[PDB]
C-alpha cells in the first residue's frame, strides 16, 4: 500500500522528469516476467527505411503456465532520421510533435520451456545456438531455425540438446568467445561444470559432464569465460570468494587462484570486451569492487552507490571504461573510469562518490536482467519483475558533454 | 446492387495499419466505404468525361491520370 | 556544360509542367517562371554563382488560379506574361511599380477555352497569341484588344502543341489523334494537314492516344525555316519506334528526316533563340539544314533531352537519368547560357552553358522575312 | 595476449539538438517525440527525482491527454493483423484483363491497323506487362545520376566508352 | 543465494512548406509500393458495378484498374495522417468519423 503508493509517485516523477534526462525511452510490459534478456550481434536496416531493428532473447517466468523462450524484434529509428525537422510547436518552441509513427517490440518466435529459463545466452559465433538454465537439474539447448517459429501445440519442450553434468537448478551460464561449444555452467550443487557442445554428433541429444569443479564451498552464483583468454575463466559463489581456474590445470577441485570477494556474497562477474586485466564483480555488502588482474589480493576499486545487493554487472562494448549495475534497489546506475578520483562540490556528492554517472529508477520492481547493445551505444534493455521491459537510452550530454 | 459492404473489414484494418493508427472507431467503417464510393465515382465519371472527349469506348489508365490530375493528385511511376 | 539537378522547393513537390525565361533582357541575369498545380506562379532569379553554377532563387509568387497551370510562356518581349490554368482561363500579367519582392498583375482576361489548357503560344511580336486546351480547339487572340478572333475546331483528339511561324505566316497544330494540321494566317484555313505517309506501306508517323505523356510540345525554329515535330513513329519493320520529325518550309508533307530515339518517347521540343556561326566541319549531308548561320535546339523525351545543332545529326549533348518521373518542359535562356529542365517528379533541373561553348553569337541577328 | 596474460596471472534543428522519442505501454497518451531543449541544472542524472521548479508541474497528464473509454477494439496488437478472407469470382462479362481489355478495345474501336500488327502490338504490350511484373521484385534501387559531357567529332582523345555510348544514339536519315 | 519473487500476471492545416530550403528527397513516395494490400476481386467487382451503374458497353484494363487502387489507398493514407494529425489536435487517440470530416473539410473535398 504504502511501498506500492510511494513507487508509483516516483515513477510518476521520473516519468515527468525522463524528457530532460534521456535520449530514448522505449517501454513495454510483458505478458510474463523475464529472467534473461539479450541483444543479438545482427542488426536489420532495410534499404529505403528510416528505422534499424534488432533482436532480443528473453524468456518467461509463469507460475502455472507453460514458460516459452522468447525471441523479440524489436524497430528502432535510423540515425539518418535522427535528424530531421519535420514541424514546429509555437507552444513549446521546439521541433517536437507527438505523431504516431514510432518503432515497436514484436515478438517473434516463443520455444516451449521446461520451467522459467535461469539463464539464457547463445553463440558468440552464431545466434543460431542459444543455452538455456532450466529449474530442472536439466540444461537445454534451442534453435530457432531447427524449431518452428510458433511454440508447438504441445506443452512439452523440444530441445535439440541436454547437457549432463548438474544436480539441480543454477543461475550461472556462459559461453566462451574464442572456444566453440565450450559452456560454462553454475548450479546449487557447488559444482561448475564445463561442456563442449561442438564435438556432438549431429543426432546426439545427451551431453555428458566434460568437466568438474568442485573448488567452491558455497552456491557457485555465476561463472564466465574471458574475453580474450582462450582458457582462462572466473567463478563467483557465495562465499564472498572470487576463483580463477584455468581449464589447463590438471586439477578441477584446485582453483587456480583463491582470492576473497567481499564481506557478503557476490552475484556476477563481468570482463572489459577491449581490457584483458580488469574484471567487475557485484557483491551483496551494496559495493562494487574492481580487481586489476595483475594483483587479486588489492581491489583496484570498490564503488559504492547502491543500499542493497547487486545482481548484475557488465561492461561496455562501445566503451572499454564505462560499467553499470543493477540489483534489488530497481536502480541502475552508470559509472564511468574516467571520473574517478576527481573532486566533486558537496552540491554533487550528496548522493554519492563521483564514480557513477548515472541512475536509472524507471524500474517498479526489481531489474531482473540487462545486456548493452553492441551495435547502438548506450542502448540498453532492462527488465523488472513486474514484466515490465523497457528500451532507453540517457542523455547524450551525460556522457560527451 | 449489394455490393456496398464489399469493402472488407480485413481491408480497411490494414489500410488503417499502413497509416500508422492503433485504435479505431467501429462505425467509421461504412463512412470510409462512402468517401471511397463518391472519389471513385468523381474519378470514373471525369475520366468518362476525357474518353467520350477522346471519342473513345473503352477507357484507358491514362483517362485515369487525367482525372487524377484534375481533381488534384499525382500517379508514380505510370505518367 | 555542367547539369545540375535542382533540389530547391519549386512548387513545394508538386510537379512543374511548364517554365520560361526573360526575351527581353539580354543580360546574364534572368527572371524564370514555372508551372505547377499547386495553382501557384513562382518567378526565380536565376544567375550563374562564383563557381558557374546556376543558383536561382524566389522572386514573386501568383495564386489566383483557382486551378492547376499546364502553360507558362513570357511575350518575346518578355515584359508580358501569359498565363494558363486547367480554370479555363488565361491571364495576362506585368509586373507593377512578404516572400514577393515584386508584385506581378494580370492585365488581360483571356477566355475561349472553356477546358484545361495545355499548350500557348505568342506570336512574332507578342500581340497575336495561340492557345491549345482540351477542348479540341485552337484559338486565336489578339494580345492588344485580348478579345478572340478565330477558333479551329478540326481537331478529333487533344491538341497538346500549337506554334506560331516566326515570319508570321503559319500556325502549326497537331491532334493528339497522330494528326499534324498546318495553319495559314490570311486564309484561317488547314493549309497542311499530314497524318500518314507512304514508304509503299502507308502508316501514321506520329503516336496514339496509347502514350503515357500528357504533353506534345514543339517550336518553330527562330529561323523559322525548320519545323520540328516529336512523337514521331518510325516502323523500320514489324515495330514502330519513338523519333522526331523536322520538316522544311520547302514542304510540310514530307519531312526532310527524322531523329530516331531508342527507348523513350519525344514530348517536347524547343530551339535556342540565339544564333551561331557555322562549325568548321566536314562538307557532308550530316548538317540537317545548309544555312549561312547555325542555331541549336533542346528536345525533351520522355526522360532525356538532346541536343542538336544545324551542322551535326546526332546529338552533342547528351543528358539522361536525372529526373525520377517523366520530363514536363524545356526552356532557353536568351543569351542561351541557362537551358532549364522541368520534369514531372517535382523538381527542375539546370544544366550550365559557358560562354562561347556553343559558338560565337552572330554580331547581327539576321532579319526575318515577313 | 595470452601468453602474457597466463604470465603475468601466474529554428535550426541543429541549433536544438537530437529528436528526443518517448513511449510508455502503459499510457492510454499517445507516444511522444520532440526535441527538448529545456536547460535546468535540478534534473541531473545524479539526482533524477530532484523538483524542478518554474520548469514544469508533478502533475499528471495521461489522463487528461487520453481517457479513452471507448470501444477501441484493441487495435494495437494480437487481432486482426492475421484474419484474411479468400473468394471467388466471374470476369467472364467484363473482362478486367490485359487480353480481353485488347479484344474489347479493338472491337469497340476500329482504326487503319492491319490484323497481323495488331496482335503484335497486343503481343508486346503482354510482355512489357510480364516484365514490368517480374521487375516488380526489384522493389526501391538507388539510382545514380548520369552525366556525359561535350563530347565532339573534332576531339580524339576523349573516353571511346562515351563515344560509343553515344553512337548507340545515332541520328538515322531516311532516302 | 537470491531471495527470489513470485511474478504477476501481466495484462496551419495546409502544411505547404516555403519556397527556400527544402530539399527533400522521398525517394520511396517515388516508386509504386507492389504492395496491394486491398483484395483485388472486391474492388474488382465493386468498380465493375459502379461503372455499369454510369454507363453500359465498355471495358477496363488491369492496368487501370491497379491504378484505381493505389489511387485509393494514396488518398486513404493522404486523409489518414490528416486524421491523425487532427486528433493529436483534438487531444485524442481514438479516430472519429467527425475527425474523418474534419480532415476532409481541410483539403476541402
Amino acid at each position: 500500500a504504502v511501498e506500492e503508493r510511494v513507487i508509483n509517485e516516483e515513477y510518476k516523477i521520473w516519468k515527468k522528469n525522463t524528457p530532460f534526462l534521456y535520449d530514448l525511452v522505449m517501454t513495454h510490459a510483458l505478458e510474463w516476467p523475464s529472467l534473461t534478456a539479450q541483444w543479438l550481434p545482427d542488426v536489420t536496416r532495410p534499404e529505403g527505411k528510416d528505422f534499424s531493428i534488432h533482436r532480443l532473447v528473453l524468456g518467461t517466468h509463469t507460475s502455472d503456465e507453460q514458460n516459452h523462450l522468447v525471441i523479440a524484434s524489436v524497430q528502432l529509428p535510423n540515425d539518418d532520421a535522427q535528424f530531421d525537422a519535420s514541424h514546429y510547436d509555437s507552444e513549446k518552441g521546439e521541433f517536437g510533435g507527438f505523431g504516431s509513427v514510432s518503432g515497436k517490440i514484436e515478438i517473434e518466435i516463443k520455444i516451449n520451456h521446461e520451467g522459467e529459463v535461469n539463464r539464457a545466452r547463445y553463440m558468440p559465433q552464431n545466434p543460431c545456438i542459444i543455452a538455456t538454465k532450466t529449474p530442472s537439474s536439466d540444461v537445454l539447448v534451442f534453435d530457432y531455425t531447427k524449431h518452428p517459429s510458433k511454440p508447438d501445440p504441445s506443452g512439452e519442450c523440444n530441445p535439440d540438446l541436454r547437457l549432463r553434468g548438474h544436480q539441480k537448478e543454477g543461475y550461472g551460464l556462459s559461453w566462451n568467445p574464442n572456444l566453440s561449444g565450450h559452456l560454462l555452467s553454475a548450479s546449487d550443487d557447488h559444482t561448475i561444470c564445463l561442456w563442449d557442445i561442438s564435438a556432438v554428433p549431429k543426432e546426439g541429444k545427451v551431453v555428458d559432464a566434460k568437466t568438474i569443479f568442485t573448488g567452491h564451498t558455497a552456491v557457485v552464483e555465476d561463472v564466465s569465460w574471458h574475453l580474450l583468454h582462450e582458457s582462462l575463466f572466473g567463478s563467483v559463489a557465495d562465499d564472498q570468494k572470487l576463483m580463477i581456474w584455468d581449464t589447463r590445470s590438471n586439477n578441477t577441485s584446485k582453483p587456480s587462484h583463491s582470492v576473497d570477494a567481499h564481506t557478503a556474497e557476490v552475484n556476477c562477474l563481468s570482463f572489459n570486451p577491449y581490457s584483458e586485466f580488469i574484471l567487475a564483480t557485484g557483491s551483496a555488502d551494496k559495493t562494487v569492487a574492481l580487481w586489476d588482474l595483475r594483483n587479486l589480493k588489492l581491489k583496484l576499486h570498490s564503488f559504492e552507490s547502491h543500499k542493497d545487493e547487486i545482481f548484475q554487472v557488465q561492461w561496455s562494448p562501445h566503451n572499454e571504461t564505462i560499467l553499470a549495475s543493477s540489483g534489488t534497489d530497481r536502480r541502475l546506475n552508470v559509472w564511468d573510469l574516467s571520473k574517478i578520483g576527481e573532486e566533486q562540490s558537496p552540491e554533487d556528492a550528496e548522493d554519492g562518490p563521483p564514480e557513477l554517472l548515472f541512475i536509472h529508477g524507471g524500474h517498479t520492481a526489481k531489474i531482473s536482467d540487462f545486456s548493452w547493445n553492441p551495435n547502438e551505444p548506450w542502448v540498453i534493455c532492462s527488465v523488472s519483475e513486474d514484466n515490465i521491459m523497457q528500451v532507453w537510452q540517457m542523455a547524450e550530454n551525460i556522457y560527451n558533454d | 446492387r449489394d455490393n456496398i459492404q464489399g469493402i472488407t473489414k480485413p481491408a480497411i484494418r490494414r489500410l488503417a495499419r499502413r497509416g500508422g493508427v492503433k485504435r479505431i472507431s467501429g462505425l467509421i467503417y461504412e463512412e470510409t466505404r462512402g468517401v471511397l464510393k463518391v472519389f471513385l465515382e468523381n474519378v470514373i465519371r471525369d475520366a468518362v468525361t476525357y474518353t467520350e472527349h477522346a471519342k473513345r469506348k473503352t477507357v484507358t489508365a491514362m483517362d485515369v491520370v487525367y482525372a487524377l490530375k484534375r481533381q488534384g493528385r499525382t500517379l508514380y511511376g505510370f505518367g | 556544360m555542367k547539369v545540375i539537378t535542382c533540389e530547391i522547393a519549386w512548387h513545394n513537390k508538386e510537379p512543374v509542367y511548364s517554365l520560361d525565361f526573360q526575351h527581353g533582357t539580354a543580360g546574364r541575369i534572368h527572371r524564370l517562371a514555372s508551372a505547377g498545380v499547386d495553382t501557384n506562379v513562382r518567378i526565380w532569379k536565376v544567375e550563374k554563382g562564383p563557381d558557374g553554377k546556376a543558383i536561382v532563387e524566389f522572386l514573386s509568387n501568383l495564386a489566383r488560379h483557382t486551378k492547376a497551370v499546364n502553360v507558362v510562356r513570357f511575350s518575346p518581349t518578355g515584359e508580358i506574361l501569359a498565363s494558363g490554368g486547367d480554370d479555363a482561363v488565361i491571364l495576362l500579367w506585368k509586373v507593377n511599380d512578404q516572400l514577393n519582392k515584386e508584385n506581378w498583375t494580370v492585365v488581360k482576361t483571356l477566355r475561349g477555352h472553356l477546358e484545361d489548357v495545355y499548350d500557348i503560344c505568342w506570336a512574332t511580336d507578342g500581340n497575336l497569341m495561340a492557345s491549345a486546351s482540351v477542348d479540341n480547339t485552337a484559338i486565336i487572340w489578339d494580345v492588344s484588344k485580348g478579345q478572340k478572333i478565330s477558333i479551329f475546331n478540326e481537331h478529333k483528339s487533344y491538341v497538346q502543341g500549337v506554334t506560331w511561324d516566326p515570319l508570321g505566316q503559319y500556325v502549326a497544330t497537331l491532334s493528339c489523334d497522330r494528326v499534324l494540321r498546318v495553319y495559314s494566317i490570311q486564309k484561317k484555313r488547314v493549309a497542311f494537314n499530314v497524318s500518314k505517309m507512304l514508304s509503299a506501306r502507308s502508316y501514321r508517323m506520329f503516336h496514339d492516344d496509347s502514350m503515357k505523356s500528357f504533353f506534345r510540345r514543339l517550336s518553330f525554329t527562330p529561323d523559322g525555316s525548320l519545323l520540328l515535330t516529336p512523337a514521331g513513329c518510325v516502323e523500320s519493320g514489324e515495330n514502330v519506334m519513338n523519333t522526331t520529325y523536322v520538316f522544311s518550309r520547302k514542304n510540310l508533307k514530307r519531312p526532310i528526316a527524322h531523329l530516331p530515339c531508342p527507348g523513350k518517347a519525344t514530348l517536347a521540343v524547343r530551339c535556342c533563340p540565339v544564333y551561331f556561326e557555322l562549325r568548321p566541319v566536314v562538307e557532308t549531308g550530316v548538317e540537317l539544314m545548309s544555312l549561312p548561320y547555325r542555331l541549336v535546339f533542346a528536345v525533351a523525351s520522355e526522360d532525356s533531352v538532346l541536343l542538336y545543332d544545324t551542322q551535326q545529326s546526332f546529338p552533342f549533348g547528351y543528358v539522361s537519368n536525372i529526373h525520377y518521373h517523366t520530363l514536363s518542359d524545356i526552356s532557353w535562356s536568351s543569351d542561351g547560357a541557362f537551358l532549364a529542365i522541368s520534369s514531372t517528379d517535382g523538381y527542375c533541373s539546370f544544366v550550365t552553358f559557358e560562354k562561347d561553348e556553343l559558338g560565337i553569337p552572330l554580331k547581327e541577328k539576321p532579319v526575318l522575312n515577313m | 595476449l595470452c601468453s602474457q596474460l597466463d604470465q603475468l596471472l601466474q529554428p535550426e534543428r541543429r541549433k536544438f539538438g537530437r529528436m528526443k522519442l518517448l513511449q510508455f505501454c502503459e499510457n492510454h497518451r499517445p507516444a511522444y517525440w520532440g526535441t527538448w531543449n529545456k536547460k535546468t541544472a535540478l534534473i541531473r542524472a545524479r539526482d533524477p527525482w530532484a523538483q524542478d521548479t518554474k520548469l514544469l508541474d508533478y502533475e499528471v497528464d495521461s489522463d487528461e491527454e487520453w481517457e479513452e473509454e471507448e470501444p477501441g477494439e484493441s487495435l494495437s496488437h494480437s487481432e486482426g493483423d492475421d484474419d484474411d478472407d479468400m473468394g471467388e469470382d466471374e470476369d467472364e462479362d467484363d473482362g478486367f484483363f490485359v487480353p480481353h481489355g485488347y479484344l474489347s478495345e479493338d472491337e469497340g474501336v476500329t482504326e487503319e491497323c492491319a490484323d497481323p500488327e495488331n496482335h503484335k502490338v497486343r503481343q508486346k504490350l503482354k510482355a512489357k506487362e510480364w516484365d514490368e511484373f517480374l521487375a516488380k521484385g526489384k522493389r526501391f534501387r538507388v539510382l545514380q545520376p548520369v552525366k556525359i559531357g561535350c563530347v565532339w567529332a573534332a576531339d580524339r582523345d576523349c573516353a571511346g566508352d562515351d563515344l560509343k555510348v553515344l553512337q548507340q544514339f545515332a541520328a538515322c536519315f531516311l532516302e | 543465494a537470491r531471495t527470489k519473487q513470485t511474478a504477476r500476471k501481466s495484462t496551419k492545416k495546409p502544411h505547404r512548406y516555403r519556397p527556400g530550403t527544402v530539399a527533400l528527397r522521398e525517394i520511396r513516395r517515388y516508386q509504386k509500393s507492389t504492395e496491394l494490400l486491398i483484395r483485388k476481386l472486391p474492388f474488382q467487382r465493386l468498380v465493375r458495378e459502379i461503372a455499369q451503374d454510369f454507363k453500359t458497353d465498355l471495358r477496363f484494363q488491369s492496368s487501370a484498374v491497379m491504378a484505381l487502387q493505389e489511387a485509393c489507398e494514396a488518398y486513404l493514407v493522404g486523409l489518414f495522417e490528416d486524421t491523425n494529425l487532427c486528433a493529436i489536435h483534438a487531444k485524442r487517440v481514438t479516430i472519429m468519423p467527425k475527425d474523418i470530416q474534419l480532415a476532409r473539410r481541410i483539403r476541402g473535398e
